[PDB]
RNA sequence: AUAUAUUUAAUUUUUAUAAUUAAUAAUAAUUAAUAUAAGUACGCAAGGAUUGAUUAUUGAAAAAAGAAAGAAGAAUAUAAUUUA
């Protein structure tokens, strides 16, 4: 029990990573349809699809908080959970399980209310793989990118994507 | 646009008014139709008298309405009286409507088909010249 | 209102006593003359603060303060510009 | 009651009695058949330069009982059409808006030909208040 | 309510940006003054200190100055420059001839507010595409009811304003007696607003909604929704499980042995109790829309109050180190709005008596600003155009045809809808179904 | 003990709900809707669910650097006549993307137009089944 | 009128899409014999090759009515004068293999995509800065000072994007071939069956489709993206 | 009424530059009004002209002692005023150039301040003033070409054949009232002054108060500095052969003359010639300041004539500084 | 229509203004829960007091010299630099804002004295184009005819403000001659007066002039005449700096230089054309010494 | 695993009306994305700072002077939507 005199919480570093909200009556997450700022961010150990033409299929999020509101100012690391098997054989194909890349989030299944009032429920959770320089490993994107992707933080992602909502 | 300071349907006090804020709220069933109202302590619902369950409460309400239609009056106690008066109004509304669906609904609700027939025979001609409030409730001093 | 050029450039907060004159040709900074002479921009900040206890003495005119005559009446010095106690 | 609570409980009536005793001297004049309002001197010394050579202004406002009675009794005039029709601005324009683009010189890259009417970036950043003698926005 | 909790450290208050330039009283001598330092001298101002009339009071090293050529020349040149160049020394004209009392003062004048009723809730979209869930408040009958000033002190004068005309049998006898003694129509509720004596209005003055401007910022006070006796998980949830935030003596090192424990519950301990039904105040809520025919004001925020609540509206005096009412943004209807004599709101329509505010944002909040977007298409032909240095005007060849075209454009622009409506009404009245 | 949560002042306890007949709230709402109609942010509509749901809707959303153009069938409506709280639920499916949009009426950036002029309840059922299958499939397993 | 780079414009454009099929766009005069032949042909009912027959018929009716163009009318199109100016700037910079593609009719975020081959990060950054200075009139920001990618540079000029790559990265991406092979947008494409990656008990969806693009190369995907959707 | 008129003529100072009708009329011409230690006196003369309105479109008070208007080698720029003619409605765009200096600042300011602190004599300042006459196309408002040709042959001036007689007489009266009728000239007069400065530079020069030094320079103007400043003036006056004159004068120019030639090429708009001058300039403070003059990408783009090998690569700035 | 700058125009340029009402950042209102009662729109007028408006009925406070009740006590500086009625609260209680009741009385401004009515004065235009070392910057700005000394022969009044310079050397340009009389024999006891006069002669020989030997002269008085200095200016007027006990050569130089400035001002007012000060070999040698001092420390 | 005492959080139900003082929840040593100062200052050069703005983190708080044994809804959100 550290410190011995006045024991404190051992989650001090976790508090710097999580985005929490006290579940009082004035502070609530709720569903995404209540308005802007009412969607619960993705926690850790969340599976996302990988829609770029890479060997990876599913990723698992490492971040304690992941959402579209702060997809421009926060980095989202993830681990390749499932990798496509090529029975008959570049950098995008060399994706091996367990590896850690960054992910650009494209869409979510949870309700997302824009500031204009347009709610959206996409088909499945979506993301694309990137390196530490924010350059996507794939050459094409097989899904739709969200409006939050339109930011200078995702320049190459916007260039490689072909459809936005 | 943003969300209200308190999001979601939050149970307020018994005498607190409405909020009139955008809130996704669903009703259990269509309570606008007669004899299908819900019981609660808000103003949009009938005052729920004490019962072991909603099923037991509905059974008490059914026997209350049956005896009311039977002998034209009923001496009740507590929160049962407003519910009985409103359900008697609903019965008179169904009788004045006089549809086959109204007959079948009053038969589903009541315990006595003879009382269903008596209601549909008497109440239309009885309250043809009345708009609403067909039942009178008097609080006794005993 | 609208955007006005008067608000673009800040002026000096020099005091009235420390001022040279209120003329529009002397409203600017005093070091600007030597800056123009040297053909260079000087960006020296925080030149000096006043003091912790800035006290000064009464200054007399450039000629009076040195050519004051020792003229006295009953117990006081007398000058065309000043009075003072004499012993 | 605590120390300060007891002190104020005892002294607030005494403070009001002292204020009444002060106003007694003002009522002395009205009983002489000559009513003169309180005469406060105007302060000609409300503009200063502090230790750090910064401009300071002391705001002194005097309330006139005659103007107060006039406003209590009489009706205010009609509001101006532009005052009640033009909306209140939601943003505050900078005193020195940096432009960064002027079509004066033939070659836009030439820095030594930019007109001096346009404010610089240091001005745009530091001019968050009117000029030294000015006091109103 | 009154708070008295542990507080939230998310809101980062910054008081270091809230200190004016420090000035000491000892530094108010004649060597620090910006203008010629003047001495009182009794009934006339002077440039020199007062000389004691008793010569025995003169100090040994004190200098009794009767004429200082330096001060004389400086003061003379200053006065003469200010007299000869008014437009050049305009900012120095506040030294003497100050602004008189009674007029609106940017840093002094505070005016009263009004009392509205939370009417309903709607949603409105701005020009940029931003949505706002707005609450519409109703101001039924605002009217100055009373003036108050305790002991005639300075800064304690306020005005009481009523809200809704009610019959005589509505109030308690003492409230009816209060309104009878006041002499104004019997109102439902009455709220007091502390003001300055230059912002007074006569008792019984009708207060129009146009008292507020459609783009200003207001402070509102209401009663939030009553939730009854609720628990520690409902109010200030995820807290109250253990005694937290306790600063007492404890040992940081194993050097010594001394501790001071907790022997009671300290005040402010978060527990269960009443929730809601409290006076809640919102500060700096912008005004969105003003309907001055139905007496309605729209606020882009939603409240935690019930419909029918009386909300006290006042104006926020300043925001972010800047005054609300100023020459840059705008001036208010001081002391209050007075309608013109020719106005008749009965002849006006609801769609006419509307006043909207300028946009509260700079970009489409769905997207990012232009400096942060990857790419954008800039198409603004009627909004504004920063392209300066307009090209030279076209060389005219015939003033006759030029003026003909100009007059034709002016005539086609003027009376586009009013003349059309008048002609349509005249045609409908002259047709007579023929 | 040292605080108080409730207020019993007359100004706050009093309510004005009894005097709401002097205020035409519904007329003000209709006036706001008509103002939106005449400004062009929305067009007046009047239909029932059985005749609105299932109609393709062409929605152009003004977004940088290029407006997004979608075609999606009506899944639900929130108001029969035109209103500031009208609402519209639209299922739009792109080449590989399926989305469920709720477009509010009166936004100048979200220009959606109903074009079918008819209901097509069978098409509504087909799109409902497609969306259900896609939603159940999209979950990671 | 002048373009975004302050260049006079002498070539007009169409506010509608070229792939559209609208009666207002059709300028050929009708004929009674042609109408009679078309009626005799349509007398035999035959459904459309798309999955949703009702939706396909409704979409074709909307297209021939032209309300789709009235809803998708967009006058914010770019100009070919800016593309030609950027081409001349890159030619002065000696950028090899300049390829411009108009993707305004196709599903994308930009009207024009330029692709250039530069040899080295120095040359890439020089070309990027030159494009920026050519766009200096209407630009609001500058390019990144530090190159985060020494083989790829992206310069946005309005609705025109400029990619500056090396030979290896250009041949690896092959974006020009992709945007050339990609067909223009057709509103009848949404009449196909929805696709979603889901393994069923028999690898078959009742209302959806299952296609795996991992076994297909980039060019195979570019060539068969719409082909597979139209087939299955 | 008079107070409002005065305050409008005053707010003419606060008028903004972007919204000024400088290019309101098609035709324009440039004239040089001479160099003034205190151009505010000439500005007051222009303000008090009977042929111009007392309320100008734009006014700029030239205060050389302001931190934003201190003349430097890479000076602050140009102070601009705009006056309107009463009878022809033409425009006079007065431009005080505070960036024509070709003298480097002292290396050690403390020594220069110690040297010139107590001096009771200061040298003159050579600050150029130009005027741009802007007028519309007129057939009968300028009095025909013959009237202006007669005025030119009588007063040795260079006016266009269609410049309004109103603006012509306004400029003539202002220059005569100020006493700089010899300084008022055009392109021909500027070419003659440049030839005179070339002859003076060929001739031996007299000794100034003290020789110039990179540590403590001499504030007095030398013949080479005057030659550079007048090359700048000839470029400002829109000479059609300014590039050829700069190319012919560069091989026989000193360091201040080459700095003036660089400024003149930059004013004329020949970025290629400017880059050639900067690349030919030997390394030093002069080259550093002529590089600092412009908005550039990298200093090597201007300094390095041949591409310097950086990471086995070569950069090229010819497309960046061409045309 | 005329165009002006607006928030939309500045946005198109590329600059966005700060949010005023809708912002998740602090709005800088420290008085929302701290100041009670009436609050004035002047921001931050009560922050130095401790962000509160309590205890305003107090009259006397803790105060240093020049603040508060200091007016009743004598201090040499404030007795001439502050009016005894302009003493306010001291310390953190400085009045950034003051509100009072009653009829405001605005006393009339002071009047310039010793100015005859109906006199048209000469106006002197002071600018920074004139060097600060010139006496014209120190000359009066509003100069009347009733202030001109005509008995001396001046066309204008004399300067009222003198330069504040510690003179370490002599400038013999406005001085016709300097005669220094000393005693040949040396006093028995240490004669500080004799030492100071000898040092003054040394510094006058080393003074700032092309050839100070032509103007400096030394004489010996066998008559036991006290050591004295006599400076004859260009107009013939003579000045005798009194050499008292304790005065140093620096003090004598300061006196001579101040009187030289006054004499040159008198010359300029009379109409005499004086040679100006400029750069010379003496100034170059002083620059050498200055660089030596700077390199040392 | 206990409200017995202390202590706290509430309450003592329209009080027309917070504020003269007691006491009391938010006293920057922030972090991340952009863009502008600027491709400046500063570096031999490759290079390259400091920096007040928007987002990101989604909340708002006023104590005591009036008549009291029903449901603070005559209850199906209207102060009686016709009413025998
Ligand atoms: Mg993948
Ligand atoms: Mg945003
Ligand atoms: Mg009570």
């Amino acid at each position: 029990k550290l410190p011995a005199g006045k024991p404190a919480n051992k989650s001090w570093f976790r508090h710097n990573l999580i985005i929490r909200r006290k579940a009082s009556y004035r502070s609530r997450w709720g569903t995404g349809a209540e308005g802007y700022g009412t969607g619960v961010p993705f926690s850790d150990q969340v599976k996302l699809h990988c829609v770029d033409n890479t060997n990876c299929k599913h990723v698992r999020l490492i971040s304690k908080a992941t959402a579209e509101r702060f997809a421009h100012c926060r980095v989202f690391p993830a681990v390749a959970h499932r990798v496509s098997v090529q029975r008959f054989k570049v950098s995008r194909h060399r994706v091996k399980p367990g590896n850690i890349y960054w992910v650009c989030l494209l869409s979510r299944r949870q309700t997302n209310t824009r500031m204009s009032g347009l709610r959206t429920n996409f088909d499945r959770n979506t993301c694309i793989l990137m390196n530490d320089q924010r350059v996507p490993l794939g050459t094409r994107v097989m899904y739709c990118a969200g409006r939050h992707v339109n930011h200078k933080y995702h320049l190459k992602a916007v260039v490689l994507a072909n459809f936005f909502v | 646009g943003r969300a209200p300071p308190v999001i979601g349907c939050t149970r307020k006090a018994r005498y607190a008014g409405i909020d009139d804020n955008p809130t996704i709220t669903y009703k259990p069933w269509d309570t606008t139709e007669p004899l299908m109202a819900d019981y609660g302590w808000t103003r949009g619902k009938l005052p729920k008298f004490r019962a072991r369950s909603p099923f037991h409460r509905q059974q008490i309400a059914r026997r209350m309405v049956t005896e009311m239609i039977r002998k034209d009056y009923c001496i009740v106690g507590g929160a049962r009286a407003p519910a009985l008066r409103i359900l008697a109004d609903h019965v008179v509304e169904l009788a004045k409507a006089g549809d086959t669906d109204s007959r079948q609904q009053l038969a589903y609700f009541l315990h006595d088909p003879l009382m269903v027939d008596k209601a549909f025979d008497e109440y239309p001609r009885r309250f043809k010249d009345m708009n609403a409030k067909y039942a009178m409730m008097t609080r006794l001093k005993s | 209102l609208s955007v006005r050029t008067e608000d673009f450039f800040s002026k000096e907060a020099i005091s009235h006593a420390r001022r040279v004159s209120w003329a529009p040709h002397t409203t600017e900074k005093k070091q600007g003359a030597f800056a123009k002479l040297a053909r260079s921009n000087f960006g020296d900040p925080l030149p000096s603060s006043f003091a912790q206890e800035p006290y000064f003495e009464e200054e007399i005119e450039a000629h009076r303060k040195h050519h004051r005559p020792d003229v006295y009446i009953y117990k006081y010095n007398v000058s065309p510009t000043h009075f003072s106690l004499r012993e | 009651d605590s120390f300060k609570e007891h002190y104020h409980r005892v002294h607030l009536p005494r403070r009001l009695a002292l204020q009444r005793y002060a106003r007694q001297q003002s009522l002395r004049n009205a009983a002489k058949g000559n009513v003169k309002a309180e005469e406060v001197p105007y302060k000609y010394n409300r503009w200063w330069v502090n230790e750090e050579h910064e401009f300071v202004h002391q705001y002194a406002f005097v309330e006139d009982p005659e103007v107060t009675k006039a406003k209590r009794e009489t009706l205010p005039p009609v509001t101006r059409e532009n005052i009640w029709k033009e909306p209140q601005q939601t943003f505050f324009l900078p005193f020195a808006p940096y432009v960064r683009v002027v079509d004066y010189p033939k070659d836009p890259d030439a820095k030594f030909l930019k007109p001096v009417n346009i404010p610089r970036w240091k001005d745009y950043m530091q001019r968050t208040k009117p000029v030294i003698p000015r006091t109103w926005y | 309510r009154s708070g008295s909790g542990p507080g939230d450290k998310r809101i980062r208050t910054d008081w270091y940006r809230c200190y004016p330039s420090l000035m000491r009283e000892k530094d108010r001598d004649m060597y620090h003054c910006y203008y010629p330092y003047l001495f009182d001298h009794g009934d006339k101002m002077s440039l020199y200190p007062k000389i004691p009339e008793n010569p025995r009071e003169w100090q040994p090293e004190q200098l009794q100055t009767t004429y200082d050529a330096i001060r004389e020349d400086k003061y003379d040149a200053f006065i003469r420059l200010r007299e000869k160049f008014p437009e050049l020394y305009q900012d120095t004209r506040a030294w003497d001839n100050p602004p008189p009392f009674g007029e609106f003062n940017m840093f002094y004048s505070v005016r009263f507010g009004m009392v509205g009723v939370k009417a309903f809730t709607c949603k409105d979209y701005d020009e940029l595409g931003n949505q706002f869930d707005c609450t519409a408040f109703w101001f039924p009958d605002n009217q100055v009811v009373k003036h108050s000033t305790r002991n005639g002190e300075v800064g304690t004068d306020k005005v009481y304003v009523g809200a809704m005309n009610v019959p005589v049998e509505f109030h308690k006898p003492h409230v009816a007696a209060f309104y009878k003694a006041a002499g104004v129509p019997v109102k439902h509720v009455c709220a007091g607003f502390p003001i300055t004596p230059d912002a007074y209005a006569p008792v019984g003055t009708k207060l129009d909604v146009r008292h507020f401007k459609p783009g200003q910022e207001v402070t509102i006070t209401f009663q939030n929704t009553d939730y009854g006796f609720r628990g520690v998980m409902f109010r200030h949830g995820f807290d109250g499980g253990y005694v937290w935030l306790g600063d007492s003596r404890w040992q940081r090192r194993p050097g010594a042995m001394g501790t001071e424990g907790q022997k009671r519950i300290y005040p402010g301990h978060r527990m269960a109790g009443q929730t809601g039904a409290a006076a809640e105040t919102y500060q700096g809520v912008p005004v969105w829309r003003i309907d001055y025919k139905n007496s309605l004001i729209y606020l882009p925020t939603l409240l935690d109050a019930d419909v029918g609540t009386y909300v006290r509206f006042s104006d926020t005096i300043n925001t972010k180190g800047l005054t609300l009412w100023n020459e840059h943004r705008g001036l208010p209807a001081f002391p209050t709005f007075i309608p013109p004599e020719d106005e008749d709101l009965s002849k006006l329509a609801t769609d006419e008596c509307q006043l909207k505010s300028p946009p509260l944002y700079m970009y489409f909040r769905d997207e990012f600003p232009a400096t942060q977007l990857v790419s954008q298409a800039d198409v603004e032909d009627a909004k504004s155009a920063k392209p300066a240095t307009a090209p030279p005007k076209k060389k005219v060849y015939d003033m006759k045809k030029y003026y003909e075209a100009r007059k034709k454009y002016r005539q086609s622009m003027q009376k586009a809808r009013k003349y059309k409506l008048m002609g349509l009404r005249t045609k409908a009245h002259e047709k007579q179904e023929e | 003990g040292y605080t108080r949560e409730r207020t019993n002042r007359h100004f706050f306890v009093a309510r004005a709900n009894a005097f709401f007949s002097r205020l035409p709230i519904a007329r003000v709402q209709r006036s706001l809707a008509m103002e939106a109609v005449r400004e062009g942010r929305m067009r007046p509509w009047k239909y029932t669910k059985e005749q609105i749901l299932g109609a393709p809707v062409t929605c152009n959303f003004e977004y940088n650097p290029r407006p997004v153009r979608l075609i999606g069938t009506v899944m639900d409506a929130h108001t029969e006549e035109t209103s500031i709280k009208g609402g519209l639920k639209v299922y739009a499916r792109n080449e590989e993307t399926n989305m469920m949009l709720w477009i509010p009426p009166g936004n100048p950036k979200l220009r959606h137009e109903v074009t079918s002029t008819k209901g097509s309840f069978q098409h509504y059922l087909d799109e409902r089944d497609k969306w259900d299958e896609a939603w159940i499939t999209g979950r990671a397993r | 009128v002048f373009s975004r780079l302050n260049i006079p414009i002498s070539s007009h454009q169409e506010e509608q899409r070229t792939n559209s099929r609208s009666a207002l766009r059709v300028s050929a005069s009708d004929t009674l014999e042609e109408t009679i032949q078309q009626p005799t042909s349509t007398g035999s009912k035959q459904p459309l090759p798309y999955d949703d027959e009702r939706f396909a018929d409704m979409l074709l009716e909307m297209e021939v009515e032209g309300s789709l163009d009235e809803t998708w009318q967009d006058g914010r199109k770019a100009y070919i004068e800016d593309v030609k100016e950027i081409l001349e700037v890159l030619r002065s910079l000696k950028v090899r293999d300049i390829c411009a593609i108009d993707v305004s009719n196709k599903t994308s975020n930009f009207d024009y995509m330029l692709f250039g081959t530069c040899e080295g990060p120095r040359h890439i950054h020089l070309a990027a800065w030159a494009v920026q200075e050519a766009d200096a009139l209407k630009r609001v920001c500058k390019i990144r000072r530090k190159q985060v990618d020494h083989t790829w540079e992206v310069v946005p000029v309005g609705r025109i994007i400029v990619n500056l790559m090396q030979e290896s990265l250009r041949e690896e991406l092959s974006l020009e071939r992709k945007w050339a092979v990609t067909k223009c947008m057709d509103p009848l494409s949404v009449a196909n069956a929805p696709v979603s990656e889901g393994r069923s008990v028999k690898a078959h969806g009742l209302w959806t489709l299952t296609l795996n693009l991992q076994d297909l190369e980039d060019f195979e995907v570019d060539y068969c993206k719409d082909v597979l959707l139209t087939q299955v | 009424e008079g107070d409002i008129l005065r305050y409008m003529a005053y707010d003419a100072r606060n008028a903004q530059f972007a919204f000024a009708p400088i290019r309101e009329f098609p035709n324009q011409q440039e004239f040089f009004l001479g160099e003034h230690d205190d151009p505010e006196k000439l500005m007051e003369h222009v303000d008090l002209c009977p042929l111009l309105f007392a309320i100008p479109h734009m006014r700029t008070v030239v205060d050389l002692h302001a931190e934003h208007m201190i003349p430097t080698i890479a000076g602050p720029g140009v102070a601009t005023s705009l006056y309107r003619c009463i009878y022809s409605k033409a425009l006079l765009f007065v431009q005080v150039h505070l960036s024509s200096e070709v003298k480097l600042p002292p290396q050690d300011p403390e020594a220069f301040k110690f040297m010139w602190k107590d001096s009771q004599v200061l040298p003159k300042m050579r600050i150029p003033v130009f005027v741009r006459v802007v007028w519309p196309t007129n057939e009968r408002m300028s009095g025909g070409g013959g009237l202006l040709r007669r005025f030119n042959r009588l007063f040795g001036t260079e006016f266009a054949s269609d410049i309004p007689v109103d603006a012509a007489m306004a400029l003539l009266y202002v220059m005569q009232w100020s006493g700089h009728i010899k300084d008022f000239l055009g392109v021909r007069g500027m070419r003659q002054r440049l030839a005179d400065l070339l002859l003076a530079s060929q001739q031996p020069e007299p000794t100034k108060l003290y020789p110039g030094t990179r540590e403590i320079p001499n504030p007095e103007y030398t013949v080479a500095e005057r030659l550079g400043m007048h090359v700048q003036y000839l470029a400002q006056l829109h000479d059609p052969d300014i590039s050829l004159t700069i190319q012919r004068l560069l091989p026989v120019a000193s360091a201040p003359v080459r700095m003036g030639c660089a400024k003149a090429a930059l004013i004329a708009g020949d970025r290629e010639l400017f880059r050639h001058i900067v690349s030919s300039e030997p390394p030093g403070r002069m080259q550093t300041y002529m590089t600092k003059l412009v908005r550039k990408r990298k200093t090597r783009d201007l300094v390095d004539a041949e591409p310097r090998l950086l990471e086995d690569q070569y950069e090229f700035a010819a497309p960046l500084w061409t045309k | 229509p005329p165009k002006h700058y607006s928030v939309e125009s500045l946005r198109t340029v590329g600059l966005l203004p700060a949010q005023l009402a809708l912002s998740r950042k602090p709005r800088l209102r420290p008085h929302v829960g701290n100041l009670k009662g009436l609050v004035y729109p002047l921001p931050y007028y009560a922050m130095w007091r401790g962000n509160h408006n309590k205890y305003t009925y107090n009259k006397s406070t803790v105060c240093l010299w020049g603040e508060g009740d200091t007016r009743s006590m004598y201090h040499q500086h404030y007795a001439h630099a502050k009016c005894p009625t302009d003493y306010g609260r001291g310390g953190r209680e400085f009045e950034y804002l003051t509100v009072k009741r009653g009829k405001m009385l605005q006393k009339p401004l002071p009047r310039v004295q010793y100015v005859a009515e109906g006199s048209k004065p000469v106006w002197l235009f002071k600018s920074w184009h004139t060097p600060l070392s010139s006496p014209s910057m120190w000359e009066r700005e509003v100069q009347y005819a009733e202030h001109t000394p005509e008995h001396i022969g001046a066309k204008r009044p004399l300067a009222v403000v003198a330069p504040r310079t510690m003179h370490r050397y002599l400038f013999l340009m406005h001085m016709e001659k300097v005669t220094i009389t000393v005693s040949p024999l040396l006093f028995g006891y240490g004669h500080t007066i004799q030492k100071a006069v000898l040092d003054f002669y040394r510094r006058a020989i080393s003074a700032r002039s092309p050839f100070p030997k032509d103007k400096v002269f030394l004489f010996y008085a066998i008559d036991h005449i006290t050591p004295r200095i006599e400076v004859t200016w260009l107009d013939g007027t003579s000045y005798v700096p009194p050499v008292l006990e304790g005065a140093s050569s620096q003090d004598l130089i300061q006196m001579v230089m101040e009187e030289a400035w006054l004499a040159a001002d008198r010359m300029a007012a009379e109409g005499r054309v004086l040679n100006p000060l400029a750069i010379d070999d003496y100034k170059w040698d002083q620059l050498v010494v200055f660089k030596k001092v700077r390199d040392k420390e």
